[PDB]
């Protein structure tokens, strides 16, 4: 769906993670391959912003 | 009957005056930057400019 943040829309979905909990979460969804195929990009935005 | 200092009373201004002359003309008062941001106009849409 489209979040429409900082007033820019697009389709894709953007989730925020902290460093730790994004391995366990990657262990989690190892069983759905598909899924991760379709992850688009990973980006490291400091925390301030 | 008069001296060579009849020439000293002679004035200059010409030479400085070229001096001053500008060597480059300036558009702007300082060069424009050339980044165009993978985004696009995305990030002028951040500060409404």
């Amino acid at each position: 769906k489209g979040i429409t943040y900082d007033y820019i829309t697009s389709p894709v979905n953007l989730y925020v993670m902290n460093r730790e909990d994004f391995n366990n979460f990657m262990d989690k969804m190892s069983k759905y391959p598909w899924i991760t195929q379709n992850f688009q990009k990973i980006i490291l935005i400091p925390a301030t912003f | 009957l008069s001296p060579t200092a009849l020439f000293s009373k002679f004035n200059d201004e010409y030479n400085y005056y070229k001096e001053l002359r500008a060597e480059y003309k300036d558009l702007a008062l300082q060069p424009p930057t050339v980044t165009s941001s993978q985004m696009g106009n995305a990030f002028q849409i951040a500060n409404s400019i």
